[PDB]
Order: C-alpha cells, then structure tokens, then sequence
C-alpha cells in the first residue's frame, strides 16, 4: 500500500524506541556486534547477515523501509543471529528472549492498525 | 640479527583496549566537566604529553582522578581517547575544531597538526 | 573513513619501553628463581597467555609479585620481556631452547611457532 | 710491537676494574640509546660515542696495537660523558669518580 517514510516512523519507531528502553536487556543489541573487540572471531562466521538496533533506527529515519514487514524481518534477524551465536546458558541469549517479548507484545498491536 | 614481528604493536594496542573496554586494570578516571572515562594511565601518558607531565609529577603519579579543565569538551576527549587506543582518529568538520582544540591541550602534537590538515584542505 | 596512524602503535609501545626503562607505573616484579623483572601489568596480560589468565584472576588480579615455575630460565624470561615491549626477538642457537620453553609456558604461540621455525631452518 | 693477548692481559684488569664499580659503571656498560633514553639531540653533540662495552670488545678481538689507543677509548668515552650530561647531573657525577677509578689504576699498567 502507500506506507510513508514518515508513516513507519511514526509507527514503527516506538517499538524500536521500546526495545532500548529494555536495561540491560538492550545492551548487547544497541550496537553492531564487533567481533574484534569481543574477542569472538568466528561471529561472522555464524552470522553472514549481521544486524542490530542501531543499523534499524538509521534504515528507519533514512526511510529504508517500504512496508513494515521489512522492518519486522531486521529485527527478528536481530534476535535469530543472537539465539543461533549465544548459547542458550549465557546472558546475552537470555536477554534475546526477554527482549523478544516486548518487541512481540509492543508490535502486534501497531501491526493491525 | 633480532627477528621483527611487524604487527606485534597493534596486537598490544588491541589488546590494550579489549582490556579498557571490559574495564581491567584501569586505574584512572578523567573527568571532563560532567563526562567520565576510566582509562590506563600508561596508555595516556604513551600518548599524550599532558598525562605524561601529570603522571610523571609524584605529586599526582598516584591520583585514582584527574580533573581536566572545564572548558574541555567530553566528545573531543572521547574521539581523542578511542584514537589513544586504536590508531583510529574519527575526523569530522563537526568535530574538527573541539578535537583539535582538545588535542592541543592534551599536547597530541601529530594529532594537532593532522588536524590542521585536515583543516585547510576543507 | 577514520584517519589511520600507522606509526602509532610502535609509538605508543616505544613509550611503554621507556616507563619500564624508568621504572614508571610498573605495578609488578616477576620473579624466576632468584632474577627479578618489573613490568607493566596490562603489557604482560597483552602478550601471553599465562598473563592474561593470572591477571584476569579475581584472586590475583592485585598481587604485586609473581614467582614463575622454578623450571623457568631467567635469560629466556628477559629475552621474551624485552620482545614484549619491543616486537624485537633475539633468538640464538644459544638461548633458541630456553627462549621456547618459556614462551611456551606463557602462552606466546605466534612466539611459540616462530621458534619452531628458527629450530628447522638452523643449518 | 703488542701482541693482542699481552694488552688484553694488561689492559683488561683496568676495564674489569671499571664495571666492578656499582652504580657509577651502569651509565657506561652500553652504549648511549638516544631513543630509549629520550634525549634526541645525543649524536649532534657526542659525534664519536664510546662505552665498556664497545672497548671490551676490541680488546677481545685485538683491535688495539697499543696500549695509548685503549686509553685514548677509554677518555673519549669520559669525556662524551663530561660534555653531554649536565655538571649537577648523576651520569656526569659518576664519570668524574669511573675516571678517578681509572686514572689509579691505569698508572701503574702504563709504566710497563
């Protein structure tokens, strides 16, 4: 249909804005996964499409997004790259789950509209 | 005759900020106005002629947190402290004058003059 | 697109040789057998293995002296310290031996493998 | 004519003698790194630097023919000393008591 730029924005960007409001739970998501830094060398191994909060609020208010399941897929990619890489015993994976909720409980409703 | 290992220096100075990044062995606090940054003393003063001259004195060699001048600007320092532990400098003409600026005060002389490049090609 | 400093890293290293030199904000001795070595804790942490673990130790962490294995040559030590804060490696059919024994038991495997090296090609 | 084991077995007791005096030696067993050191402007003022360690070594490879060569070593390194480091400073302060040292002992040597 006709989805403006700023008509996802205005949408979309509070379930994103959601999502970092999440503390920790956030945290090993606002920011590109850097595998150098982490001391993981083989991130990007297992993650050949690498994606985080802040690479989706850029393509948002870039106006990146057509329709708002290519928002919906970036961020489940999000969350699908931490539960494939972390374990499901460590924080960051359990932080995945948590943070999956809200993204879950705060979409479905802007979803219908 | 001794065998040169050309990447040895840059697996330090990874390594180094691996361990400021995780908070490890930092030493030292800098607080520029409001902002805060734990650091390792030794890297600062390998880069930056102020930290050598504050550290150096006995007087303050053993100071938890150093207080910079108020008129210094955090994000300047904050371009200038990443730079300390990546060889990386973050130039933008957004940035350039506070970086710069800030570099003169630290006494980052190589940085001062890039900047200065920087500059007059803009 | 940062600017990229490429003598930086020597430079920084450089610098870390001259505090040590000083003794400056050295916060360790490392003693093998009776032979004592000052050094900068983080630098130790950033080139071994062995380092890094006993550093990163909760229980360690603070100490202010570490006594290697009595196994372990001092000469070896001295040479590994001084490649530590130099990227130089003095190896010799002398001290070839002592150098990988001791690298080994810090945890240096690019050292490690360059011994080996230095090992076969020795004519 | 010197054969080099008659110096070296004249001279080195002199030098030994030299390193055998703690900490005054220890600014001379090697020789000067300007780098690590830091102090750049060492090779424009000291134009033909001089340690033990590099006279040590021509003894052991006979590369004095006679004994004033070894001496003339021996002060170009003092005097590098006396001319680069300040007069209150503690590297000038050990060359004045290493040459003291020096000048008791080589005396005796010289006469034969």
């Amino acid at each position: 249909k006709i989805f403006k730029p700023e008509e996802l924005r205005q949408a979309l960007m509070p379930t994103l804005e959601a999502l970092y409001r999440q503390d920790p739970e956030s945290l090993p998501f606002r920011q590109p996964v850097d595998p150098q830094l982490l001391g993981i060398p083989d991130y990007f191994d297992i993650v050949k499409s690498p994606m985080d909060l802040s690479t989706i609020k850029r393509k948002l208010d870039t106006g990146q997004y057509q329709e708002p399941w290519q928002y919906v897929d970036d961020i489940w990619l999000m969350f699908n790259n931490a539960w494939l890489y972390n374990r499901k015993t460590s924080r960051v994976y359990k932080y995945c789950s948590k943070l999956s909720e809200v993204f879950e409980q705060e979409i479905d409703p802007v979803m219908q509209s | 005759s001794q065998i040169q290992f050309t990447r040895h220096a840059s697996d330090v100075l990874l390594n180094l900020n691996r361990l400021r990044s995780r908070d490890i062995l930092t030493d030292v606090v800098i607080v520029v106005s409001r902002e805060q940054f734990r650091a390792h003393k030794t890297v600062l003063m390998a880069c930056s002629g102020l930290f050598y001259s504050i550290f150096t004195d006995q007087l303050k060699r053993n100071l938890s947190v150093i207080n910079l001048d108020p008129e210094i600007n955090p994000e300047g320092f904050n371009i200038l402290l990443d730079f300390m532990y990546t060889s990386r400098l973050n130039l933008r003409e957004g940035n350039i004058m506070a970086v710069m600026a800030t570099a003169m005060y630290l006494q980052m002389e190589h940085v001062v003059d890039t900047c200065r490049k920087f500059i007059k090609a803009s």
